[PDB]
């Protein structure tokens, strides 16, 4: 089953059904039923948003690390979770006609120049989250979607499909994606959450995870302990960005010291890439959904 | 190692 976790913020104004007057109901394909919907009282009254009600969804609630929230360019929200009756209620940034990076991942052969586009829209949208207090410790392509002019919209919440006589635990992930320190349980400094960015990376450019077992306890020891072969095949540039991305030190990592997103921001992979015309949505997309 | 490629 679906376990979704909120990142609430510090005086969250916690919400029921009766605060959301409903304006539509949508068939938004991957997204499936979704409800149009406004907020009646509070600061965001009159604000309209998508609803989704799950049935068999659990609520997991944890706080930032960490002002008005501004909506980010390549960030959908989820503003407002809470259960009633056996549903589970997520009020989110309405995307009308959103789609699933994965499903595009699937279809498409990426060059590097493609990377290049959807991976600097993601880092503008993870170090946001970042500065809002927010580590995702296992990101992952299903936290990816694209929105209707195939823009990346990076999802602020988590997604889990856990499964009664395996204990339950407070943090499940995705072991593929998770940095050493992570592995370990040992840390998840926002350090952690660029060691995914490469794993995110180099599946982009080979189509391939970089580690991975027969079992999450071979996929486990490889992130610790594993020598990978660096593809040949790929340029000079996209090599030392994995090479920086890829230290299992998290203190030795790009992205980790003082200046953080703007380590990778500078990198030669990048070079071409302007970071203010990205961040106006006046970059065209690689692929139009 | 610290250096995980190479
Ligand atoms: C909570 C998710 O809601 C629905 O999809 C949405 C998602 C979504 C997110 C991550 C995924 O990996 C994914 O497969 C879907 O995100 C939304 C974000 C919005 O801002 C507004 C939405 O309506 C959805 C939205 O409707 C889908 O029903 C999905 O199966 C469910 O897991």
């Amino acid at each position: 089953e679906i376990a979704i976790t909120h990142h609430v913020k510090e005086g969250h104004e916690k919400a029921d059904p009766s605060q959301f007057e409903l304006l539509k109901v949508l068939g938004q394909g991957s997204f499936g039923k979704v409800f149009l919907v406004k907020k009646i009282s509070g600061s965001d009254a009159r604000q309209l948003y998508a609803m989704k009600v799950l049935k068999k969804a659990t609520l997991k609630v944890r706080d930032r690390v960490r002002l008005v929230e501004v909506n980010h360019p390549f960030i959908v929200k989820l503003h407002y979770a809470f259960q009633t009756e056996g549903k589970l209620y997520l009020i989110l940034d309405f995307l009308r006609g959103g789609d699933l990076f994965t499903r595009l991942s699937k279809e498409v052969m990426f060059t590097e120049e493609d990377v290049k586009f959807y991976l600097a829209e993601l880092a503008l949208a993870l170090d946001h989250l970042h500065s809002l207090g927010i580590i995702y410790r296992d990101l992952k392509p299903e936290n990816i979607l694209l929105d209707e002019e195939g823009h990346i919209k990076l999802t602020d919440f988590g997604l889990s499909k856990e499964s009664h006589e395996k204990k339950a635990y407070s943090f499940c992930g995705t072991v593929e994606y998770m940095a050493p320190e992570v592995v370990n349980r040992r840390g998840h400094t926002q350090s952690a959450d660029w060691w995914s960015f490469g794993v995110l990376m180099f599946e982009m450019l080979t189509g391939t995870l970089p580690f991975q077992g027969k079992d999450r306890k071979e996929t486990m020891t490889m992130i610790l302990k594993a020598k990978l072969g660096m593809p040949q095949f790929l340029s000079p540039e996209a090599q030392s960005l994995l090479r920086m991305l890829f230290k299992r030190n998290p203190a030795n990592r790009l992205g980790a010291g003082p200046d953080g997103v703007e380590e990778i921001k500078r990198h030669s992979f990048f070079s071409t890439i302007d970071w203010n015309k990205l961040y106006r949505r006046e970059i065209h997309p690689p692929f139009k959904p | 190692d610290d250096d995980v490629f190479t």
